[PDB]
């Protein structure tokens, strides 16, 4: 057990030693768009189906 | 002239909660005066030790049950002083606990003060910075859990108040507020602190719901509404429609597309009254006063 | 004589042996002290005074006779044991730059920049064994910071090919001020260097201002602007801070580290305005396990699992707590969530289907499927933010807060008990991009201050 405040002293930015190709994309630009095979969804899809046929 | 020291003081306190709850409707201001005086004799005495705490504790506690027992009553009290009083006794707790901390040294009853902390700013940001820093076991206790989910479930993207910058992505759960209301698990005395926010939340719970509405839709029973808001009864909505411009036709339904306001706040109106819950009523009466204001470990 | 030597540098300005550091100057501190030993403290500052070539400011003797008083009194074996001294001496320094035209000021600056790191440090230090050397939370940097802090007050803008010393470390000294400022435990303060800055500065531009200083201002600004959970004012700084970094072609490990300090805050921000991380360029920042972590993450996002998202913050709680990351993706990140599962199951349901209108007890199934168990649910043992913000029974609700924030396009009938959409074969007409709609609903502020 312990009793000691949570901060994280890592975060402080290391010491500066200074003294444009800045156009690097990071970010997926169309994650949605993409469609892959997944257990969830399946199962999702799954007990649409259920419901479906359920109410007939 | 003279100054109490804290023993006598205690032994006050211990009076109050003993003997004199039971007259409170109408001995408000009364409490109110000697409570104050309680806690400001311990400052003029630079005295932090495990009486102020246990004093400002349970002076807390009296404060939250005092909201509900007067909101019921038709009683005339300041809302405005109550409430600051409550917010003092809370800052004081909390710069006491931090120190006792810094000092290695505990408080017993430091969550369910974090967790009231947590309910009194209920949309603002820092107390959830604060809340972050403190150690584990009072992160995950009962109360401050509870705390935590009430401030998420009441977080709303379009509330609108001078001064307020509205955040992405809220998830204004007005349905999910209501059920934990009802919950057994719920401490009264954060219900009562709770109550304080019915009005803004259901207004805000009524306006998203007309937004979904397709025009021409027709207009909401009032049963459901009555459920969807939690109110106690008729009466209840009917006043509440009449206070915000809501139409009500054929005094059983209504019209949500007639609620038209920028903000829960009007103009040129007084705030709606505050209200409460019949379920914590129902519960405050099953239970005794000096149970509620002394339920809690020993200083 | 060593005295009236150091006297006489610190006179003329040199100031070459004035410090604090024992590494360097060490031998020169052993020799004084014990010249200085014999001497009254009350008779060396007159001393000082009494010294030719000494600049006519009250100030600069008072500085000097601080630092003989150090050389005199200090202890090698523990910086605890005469921080006084040092503290003293410190106040002393800064102070010697408030007033503008003040002796020596452009040679006296980098003697404060280089001192300041050094003050820094151990009052860090000390702070973290407060507890042990039975000192105050946080009592040393704090008084660092108020020091500092009148020094950024006295700064001011009033030929123009030369920036004044003060002008040039400005910058340097926000930051430092800043990361004071959140390694104490309120970093709301910062709020008043922030909008005190641009009127500070001379510069035109903030581009003017060092690469990494701009960095560092830039991740400590986003770090406060998600302190108030304005995600898209912190994401924009993240984001513009990050490809600065990028673009610096130095390769140094603090360059990476540092990256990785951003990394860490931006990464999750990205997720809360829908936005994700291609994984290639960041690998060289982040470990293996890192990327894993956010990406079983990002997939319980992307599927819509409530649970999983939940579950998720439950592992991590600790560590996100130690960001001030935890509440903000306990609130945020469920809406992205819900909105994926209900766009799943939209897909299917009508533009697959042809099916216009959804009941609310499928929505109630599927709610269920994605939520998992909570705390009133059986074998639950405790209740906490985890199991009791989410139920499966508030379908409406979800629908509700999913339309207004303008992520689904419906209209609900709780009469009815269904919700409907519009019967078209393109899914995004339904459910929109959801960046797109969020920042449209929350635009951020300029991305450059100048």
């Amino acid at each position: 057990e312990i009793n000691k405040k949570s901060l994280e002293e890592d975060d402080e930015f290391e010491d500066f030693p200074i003294d444009a190709v800045t156009q690097t994309n990071i970010w997926e630009e169309n994650w949605d768009d993409v469609e892959v095979d997944d257990d969830f969804t399946n199962e999702l899809k799954a007990e649409l189906d259920r419901y479906k046929r359920e109410n007939q | 002239s003279d100054v109490r020291p804290p023993h006598i003081l205690v032994k006050t306190l211990d009076y109050i909660v003993d003997n004199l709850l039971t007259t409170l409707p109408e001995s408000e201001g009364f409490l109110w005066d000697r409570m104050r005086s309680i806690r400001q004799d311990f400052t003029y005495q630079n005295y932090s030790g495990p009486e102020a705490v246990d004093c400002n504790e349970r002076i807390v506690r009296i404060h939250l049950l005092i909201l509900h027992i007067m909101v019921k009553s038709n009683v005339e009290f300041s809302l405005q002083q109550e409430l600051e009083q409550l917010h003092k006794s809370l800052i004081t707790l909390s710069e006491i606990y931090d120190d006792v901390r810094s000092s290695g040294g505990t408080c017993p009853n430091e969550a369910e003060f974090r967790a009231y902390a947590l309910l009194s700013k209920i949309r603002d940001p820092q107390y959830d910075e604060n809340i972050q820093r403190l150690p584990k076991h009072i992160f995950q206790d009962k109360l401050v859990q509870m705390a935590l989910c009430f401030r998420r479930v009441i977080s709303n993207s379009a509330y609108t108040e001078r001064g307020f910058v509205k955040t992405e992505n809220c998830l204004n759960f007005y349905a999910r507020f209501f059920q934990l209301m009802q919950s057994p698990s719920l401490p009264l005395l954060m219900g009562f602190f709770l109550q304080m926010h019915l009005t803004d939340i259901r207004f805000y719970a009524l306006r998203a719901l007309s937004h979904t509405l397709n025009k021409k839709h027709k207009p909401i029973p009032f049963i459901y509404l009555e459920n969807m808001l939690l109110f106690n009864n008729r009466q209840e909505i009917i006043e509440f429609c009449n206070y915000y411009s809501i139409e009500i036709i054929n005094g059983d339904a209504a019209d949500l597309k007639t609620l038209q306001h920028y903000s829960h706040k009007l103009s040129e109106t007084q705030p709606l009254k505050k209200t409460y819950l019949t379920c914590l009523e129902r519960r405050l009466q099953k239970t005794t006063y000096k149970g509620l204001i002394n339920g809690g470990e020993d200083n | 004589d060593m005295a009236n030597q150091l006297l006489d540098e610190l006179a003329h300005g040199n100031f070459s042996h004035l410090t604090l550091n024992l590494s360097q100057n060490g031998r020169e501190i052993a020799i004084l002290q014990k010249q200085l030993t014999g001497f009254d403290d009350k008779q060396l500052e007159t001393f000082v005074e009494q010294h030719p070539a000494m600049p006519n400011d009250t100030r600069f003797k008072i500085m000097c006779t601080s630092f003989l008083n150090y050389a005199r009194d200090v202890d090698p074996w523990s910086a605890w044991s005469s921080s006084d001294l040092i503290f003293e001496f410190y106040q002393c320094l800064i102070n010697c730059l408030i007033n503008d035209n003040a002796p020596h000021i452009e040679m006296l600056i980098p003697v404060a920049t280089r001192e300041t790191e050094f003050i820094i440090n151990l009052a860090g230090k000390l702070d973290s064994f407060h507890l042990q050397l039975h000192t105050r939370s946080h009592q040393f940097l704090s008084h660092i910071s108020s020091i500092l802090s009148r020094l950024f007050n006295s700064i001011k803008p009033p030929s123009s090919t030369n920036i004044p010393g003060k002008q040039r470390i400005l910058l340097y000294l926000v930051n430092k001020l800043n990361n004071i400022y959140f390694r104490i435990e309120s970093p709301q303060l910062c709020s008043n260097i922030f909008k005190n800055f641009q009127p500070k500065s001379m510069l035109a531009h903030f581009n003017e201002y060092q690469l990494d200083q701009q960095i560092e201002y830039r991740y400590l600004l986003g770090r406060y602007y998600l302190l108030n959970s304005q995600v898209h004012n912190a994401f924009v700084q993240f984001n513009e801070a990050f490809q600065s970094l990028l673009n610096l072609p130095l390769t140094n490990q603090a360059i990476t580290r540092n990256g990785t300090r951003i990394l860490n805050y931006m990464i999750p921000t990205g997720l809360i305005l829908g936005k994700m991380v291609k994984w290639g360029p960041l690998r060289p920042f982040l470990s293996q396990e890192t990327i894993d972590n956010w990406s079983v993450l990002y997939k319980h996002v992307r599927y819509g699992n409530i649970q999983g998202v939940s579950l998720w913050l439950r592992q991590n709680e600790r560590h996100l707590c130690a960001r001030q990351l935890l509440i903000v993706l306990l609130e945020k990140l469920p809406m992205v969530t819900y909105r994926n599962l209900i766009k799943t199951v939209i897909k299917s349901w009508t533009t697959e289907w042809g099916q216009n209108k959804l009941p609310y007890s499928l929505i109630e199934r599927v709610l269920q499927l994605s939520i998992g168990p909570t705390f009133e649910d059986p074998g639950a043992q405790e209740i906490t933010i985890y199991n009791g913000i989410h139920s499966p029974k508030n379908v409406e609700n979800v629908l509700v807060t999913l339309i207004n924030l303008g992520l689904l396009r419906a209209n609900c009938f709780p009469q009815l008990q269904l919700c409907v959409v519009k019967k078209t074969t393109m899914i995004q007409e339904i459910v929109p991009p959801v960046n797109e709609r969020i920042t449209k609903m929350f635009p951020a502020h300029s991305h450059v201050l100048w």
